[PDB]
RNA sequence: UAUGCCAGCUGGUGGAUUGCUCGGCUCAGGCGCUGAUGAAGGACGUGCCAAGCUGCGAUAAGCCAUGGGGAGCC
RNA sequence: GUGGAAGUCUGUUAGAGUUGGUGUCCUACAAUACCCUCUCGUGAUCUAUGUGUAGGGGUGAAAGGCCCAUCGAGUCCGGCA
RNA sequence: GUCGGGUGAGAACCCCGACGGCCUAAUGGAUAAGGGUUCCUCAGCACUGCUGAUCAGCUGAGGGUUAGCCGGUCCUAAGUC
RNA sequence: AGGGAAACGUGAUUCAACCUGGGGCCCAUGAAAAGACGAGCAUAGUGUCCGUACCGAGAACCGACACAGGUGUCCAUGGCGGCGAAAGCCAAGGCCUGUCGGGAGCAACCAACGUUAGGGAAUUCGGCAAGUUAGUCCCGUACCUUCGGAAGAAGGGAUGCC
RNA sequence: UGUCCCAACGUUGGGCCCGGUGAACUGUACAUUCCAGUGCGGAGUCUGGAGACACCCAGGGGGAAGCGAAGACCCUAUGGA
């Protein structure tokens, strides 16, 4: 018996890779007689032809690691491979910081805490890179 | 790069094809001229005395 | 029938990436000799095969306990893991 | 490649010329196809 | 002058089309258009052609898959020849 | 007396030889243009079964007429 | 601080190239191959397809290099015995 | 690759299962050129296959490619006639 | 509608495709034409002709071969990893056809290659071959210089897990 | 730092034996040679001696001025480019 053709049909009827199709070893004679796609579906309904399960990589160990690192661990000098600028893009970081600082100033102005002149003065200084962070800005604001 | 075998790989270009006028695979589809019968170049049929020995 | 311990130290003589194959041959030759039967007549149950290939083709165990039976009209042995 | 209607006709003919001398012709002639052409070993025209 | 229809194309596949889709298959002259095939077929078998699909075959001939109307029955039209 | 040398015998391999000639080579006499009324050439078709060659051209190894020929032919 | 220039750097990203091993091969896997090493890799960059230039003529960041395994004058047939 | 098993006159290499492996810009998926029937089915082993073969891109015979809305077709490019 | 054995989800982040903006460069200025829009709606009829199989490559292409060579495009967003389209490992998918096997602890010799005490270039035309170093962070960095560079100069320290 | 002193052990693929497949190079003849001599002055074959029972396996290549190529060097030709 030669069931290679049936393997190709079964793969397509089951809509699976040929390598995952299973043919009951005790029914080679019957599968051998399977000539049509309908003959195949029939054997499929009899469980004579089945599809093995596809595996997926476990992300369990990945998640544990992800947790340690989210908590700040496993990132010492001995764990880094890329250059500092590679681990954190400095331009992207500046956009983050300067936007946070501008939004802050923006809220204090509408809120009334800052006159459009103080705001202006602080805004210009922020864009000039005078503040390391929002906190740093807030601190400077309180004289 | 070797001018021999390695340079033979890029040869998938069609040039000479079956000619409408004489039937020979000599109609150069790029030039639209048959190198065998002259179709595309001459109304008269391509032919030369050097195609045979001088006294024949 | 009886339980026998087959030594596979001689599979080390074969190149390492191919022990499993050689081991499987040693097992057949051992049963053939100790049960006075032709190597053609020794049938190894897949269990034995899987045991020898458990750690891949290069890491075969040094021994393997095998249960084998002898009988029939042409003489033979049927063997399995234990 | 993209074949035209005429090219298709020619290849069809070449496939047809690629058949064997019918058995009955052997008996009728009291006893080879010299134009046998394999797709791999041989090359067609055009 | 050449005729449109050459002969019925009868093969396993042509049977399935006839039995399951009410279509008839013919070998026609490769110079014939779908329209010419539709007409020729109606006038020869007294039927109503609903659709014609063509193909220039690797045999050097043209094949036409002619579907008839629900009013006509391919199985019967083909049985008389 | 292995491996083996020389000559022969039986069988083979090979295709020489001799015989044979449906092909060539050369000489001689006769004759001599075809095509837009689409030639020559080529392509693709055409047979009950048809791959090659020949013939033929969707009327496709052929259709018609007259003469010859003759009981066979495809 | 921002910005992100460059015939700029590192880089077997892709891709291009071809220094050493004078290794393997050398009736080859191959009439120019295999492996390791090595150079370039935003530019005068690499590449597909189409297209142009023809033989004392082309083309040449020039080596007499290249113009279909053919080049200090291609190939084919003829002159030609 | 191995152990069982299937078919067969014949099985190390044709097929099934298990176990063990190989490939991750490819040894996967879709295609251009180019090939031209190599595609599918059935029947086979004189030929081809770096061994064998019940297998096959091999041998023989049949079958298979369906479009208003995918391409061509149309436009114009370098340029060609 | 369909599909699924079944459930036949809701939110989020980073976001290829796709859309839409701002800036910079040129002794370089980055096609054309057909066509579409401009220019409504109903109903009906028509929409012919050619291509379509398959391979697309360590056996379907070129290389005389089932040739370790050559041969364009798209998939560049599968998981872990890490700077990464890198390595290594693993999915999906593919394969066991880079297609001859069986046997000998399997000697000499050869191809690739591992490890070699003490010495450490004595080898050699020559350190050829091989080896050493190496990722990242901190410290620190000479001569010279066209002030750009030299520079990762050199040298020193750190590096895991919980 | 196995480049060297100075080599060793090991790993994988061969090599060796077995089944199957199955070429090529090369061949005036003879041929078990060795030491000397001789000879157109570079001899398995001539001369004198010596040695020499036949066949077969594996080896590293001393000889056959080994195989491969009508010498590129040099000269000559009332040669070529
Ligand atoms: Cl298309
Ligand atoms: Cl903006
Ligand atoms: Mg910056
Ligand atoms: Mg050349
Ligand atoms: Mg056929
Ligand atoms: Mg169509
Ligand atoms: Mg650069
Ligand atoms: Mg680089
Ligand atoms: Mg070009
Ligand atoms: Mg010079
Ligand atoms: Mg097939
Ligand atoms: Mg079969
Ligand atoms: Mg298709
Ligand atoms: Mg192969
Ligand atoms: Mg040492
Ligand atoms: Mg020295
Ligand atoms: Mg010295
Ligand atoms: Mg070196
Ligand atoms: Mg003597
Ligand atoms: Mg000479
Ligand atoms: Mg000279
Ligand atoms: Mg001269
Ligand atoms: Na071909
Ligand atoms: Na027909
Ligand atoms: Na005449
Ligand atoms: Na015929
Ligand atoms: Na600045
Ligand atoms: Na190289
Ligand atoms: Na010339
Ligand atoms: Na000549
Ligand atoms: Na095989
Ligand atoms: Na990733
Ligand atoms: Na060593
Ligand atoms: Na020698």
């Amino acid at each position: 018996t030669d069931l290679s053709a049936q393997k190709r049909l079964a793969a397509d009827v089951l809509d699976v890779g040929k390598n995952r199709v299973w043919f009951n070893p005790e029914r080679q004679g019957d599968i051998a007689d399977a000539i049509t796609r309908e003959d195949v579906r029939e054997l499929v309904d009899e469980g004579a032809i089945q599809a093995k399960d596809k595996k997926g990589n476990s992300r369990g160990r990945a998640r544990e690691r992800q947790k340690k690192r989210a908590k700040g661990h496993q990132k010492g000098a001995g764990s880094r491979k890329g250059k500092a600028g590679a681990r954190q893009n400095s331009k992207e970081d500046w956009e983050s910081r300067i936007r946070a600082q501008r939004t802050k100033l923006r809220e204090l102005r509408d809120e009334g805490t800052l006159s459009s002149s103080q705001y202006r003065d602080l805004y210009d200084k922020a864009g000039g890179g005078e503040f390391d962070s929002v906190a740093d800005l807030e601190r400077y604001i309180d004289a | 790069t070797g001018a021999g075998t390695p340079s033979q790989g890029k040869k998938n270009t069609t040039t000479h094809t079956k000619c409408r006028r004489c039937g020979e695979k000599s109609y150069h589809t790029k030039k639209k001229v048959c190198s065998s019968c002259g179709f595309g170049k001459s109304a008269k049929r391509r032919d030369y005395e050097w195609q045979s020995k001088a006294g024949e | 029938e009886r339980v026998v311990t087959i030594p596979l130290r001689d599979a080390r003589a074969e190149p390492n990436h191919k022990r499993a194959d050689k081991a499987m041959i040693l097992i057949r030759e051992h049963l053939a000799k100790h049960f006075s039967v032709d190597e053609d007549a020794v049938r190894l149950d897949p269990s034995i095969n899987e045991a020898a290939w458990a750690r891949g083709r290069a890491n075969t165990p040094s021994k393997i306990r095998v249960r084998a039976a002898r009988f029939e009209e042409e003489g033979e042995a049927i063997v399995e893991a234990e | 490649g993209k074949k035209s209607k005429a090219t298709k006709k020619r290849l069809a003919k070449l496939d047809n010329q690629n058949s064997r001398v019918p058995a009955w012709v052997m008996l009728k002639t009291d006893e080879r196809n010299h134009k046998r052409r394999h797709w791999r070993r041989n090359d067609t025209d055009e | 002058s050449w005729d449109v229809i050459k002969h019925p194309h009868v093969t396993e596949k042509a049977m399935n089309d006839m039995d399951f889709q009410n279509k008839l298959q013919f070998a026609v002259d490769d110079r014939a258009s779908k329209g010419e095939v539709a007409d020729a077929v109606e006038e020869q078998y007294d039927v109503t052609v609903e659709q014609v699909n063509t193909q220039n075959t690797m045999d050097g001939e043209k094949k036409a898959v002619v579907r008839l109307s629900e009013d006509d029955d391919a199985q019967e039209v083909a049985s008389r020849i």
